[PDB]
């Protein structure tokens, strides 16, 4: 499936991520108002994806339209980027099990990670910047790269891209924050060490959120949720847990009345006598 | 013998650095500091907890105890 | 006495080593060690911890407290 | 030998310091003070532990044991 | 006087025994291991954590910090 | 030396009371009593851990880790 995601305006913006997500998944029972939800990625096969169609980064023009992100459609992660210009496929080295039919695709040595990105990219995604000028830089840049390794200025603009389609489908809260930047005025978006919390337990809430049945709280590691709202605005589209475990297989302990992530309270619990830890040197 | 079973009701940390917990209706103290993380993650996470001793009458000691998940 | 009932406001280590809860608008601290990491489970669960002790005042210490579940 | 691998069926604080886990059916104790809090929290979350010993039938000691991700 | 204030960047035990945590921005250190587990819960559970001390230089021992859930 | 920097994919508590991870593939160990609870909450919560030490062939012993939020 191919789908567009117009930067154009807040409206083609939301409008694009929505139908997304619509698409690739169903919304959790308990977590679901209206047609806003937590929803589940449905399952697909593994190199399953979809290709997303970058538009609008030059308002309701049909101009730098280049651009084609491939996302694995289980995990939504961005496996690499086509230039439709030059029909390319650059692909991350973690990424070989994704085919895209009629393009030339290009195995990059460079893998998807962010801890890979942010290194060659010599940028933080921790108050990294991302405005509709950046974007249009980013596209630039990805237009401009050709080579299996990526570049410093190409990683940079696939950490913003990834940050704008792939984390905001996943989070209402950075589509939220992120969207402001397409407005007229033109601000910046800056990512928030929450925002990047937030794209670090994606697995973690995923395993979670299925468990929800309305409990006063979700925290999950660093993650609190106080009630529903916060997390449909948090959250929008969770892995189908059905990178969920981590380890031991219990997703989820309520403990007066918050649902917690059994291994975060399993990480606090796991203390001994505090005069013994600190003596036993 | 198993003098109760059931879920912590209330722990506390008592002024002489022994431990209380409230299980099944009774109270009883350990004196064994490492139970006391042991009894209130039981507690937090709602572990059904067997408290056994050669003695059970409620206000009695133990240091000796069962943590079950359920 | 029954000094506080109601969940930890806010917990903090001290340079002497002792440590403070804030309960229901008032803060006690206690030198037992073993208490810190029990204070700061129940903090981040939302324990309602009963601070005991012979005075009450806000400020003054303690070493008997009782950790109860909703 | 690698004597018991798979979840904390049960754990247990016994009368002599030491701790009981029961993984796959059998009973196995350790007098590792520190294992107390780790095999509680493992059995918490689910987590399979391998229980490492000499002896591997129920009612052996043990002194090494691996938390796995399984 | 409050150094730094907010959730636990990265925390680090390093060979001179020293735990650093890095927090808004700003590093600073403790040998307190009562601090380990409390910082380190700290971090894995989102607290925030307020670094306090007569000290606020970068990189300077504290042994003062008040956690809240936020 | 940064010797490995990822998730913990297994720990062992060892029969001389050292602990092990396995990181990146690579096991390390560390006789710091103080890391114990600390590498198993980076296991049980998928902490990126770094280890830091003078070799990094697996085997090798660690006194320094640091405890990232990715
Ligand atoms: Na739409
Ligand atoms: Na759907
Ligand atoms: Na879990
Ligand atoms: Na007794
Ligand atoms: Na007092």
């Amino acid at each position: 499936r191919e789908f567009t995601i117009d930067f154009s305006t807040q409206q083609s913006y939301v409008s694009s991520l929505n139908s997304i997500r619509t698409e690739i998944s169903t919304p959790l029972e308990h977590i679901s108002q209206g047609t806003t939800s937590v929803s589940v990625i449905n399952h697909t096969p593994p190199g399953s994806y979809f290709a997303v169609d970058i538009r609008g980064l030059d308002v309701y023009q049909a101009r730098f339209d280049h651009l084609r992100l491939i996302i694995e459609q289980n995990n939504l992660y961005v496996a690499g980027f086509v230039n439709t210009a030059t029909n390319t496929f650059y692909r991350f080295s973690d990424f070989t099990h994704i085919s895209v039919p009629g393009v030339t695709t290009v195995s990059m040595t460079t893998d998807s990670s962010y801890t890979t990105l942010q290194r060659v990219a010599a940028l933080e995604r921790s108050g990294m910047q991302i405005s509709r000028h950046s974007l249009v830089s980013s596209y630039l840049a990805l237009m401009e790269f050709s080579g299996n390794t990526m570049t410093r200025d190409a990683s940079r603009a696939v950490l913003r891209f990834v940050t704008v389609t792939a984390e905001a489908l996943r989070f209402r809260q950075i589509q939220r924050e992120f969207r402001q930047a397409l407005s007229e005025t033109a601000p910046v978006y800056t990512m928030t060490p929450g925002d990047v919390d937030l794209t670090l337990n994606w697995g973690r809430i995923s395993n979670v959120l299925p468990e929800y049945r309305g409990e006063d709280g979700v925290r999950v590691g660093r993650i609190s949720f106080n009630n529903i709202s916060a997390i449909l605005g948090t959250v929008a589209v969770i892995l189908n847990c059905h990178e969920c475990q981590i380890t031991g297989d219990r997703p989820v302990i309520k403990i007066n009345n918050t649902l917690w992530e059994s291994n975060t309270a399993a990480a606090f619990l796991n203390r001994k006598s505090q005069f013994l830890y600190t003596t036993g040197k | 013998a198993d003098c109760a079973k059931g879920k912590i009701e209330f722990s506390k940390y008592n002024e002489d650095d022994t431990f209380t917990v409230k299980v099944d209706g009774k109270e009883y103290w350990t004196s064994r500091w490492n139970l006391q993380p042991l009894l209130q993650s039981a507690q937090l996470t709602g572990m059904t907890v067997t408290i056994k001793s050669s003695t059970c009458e409620s206000g009695s000691g133990f240091a000796e105890v069962q943590f079950n998940n359920d």
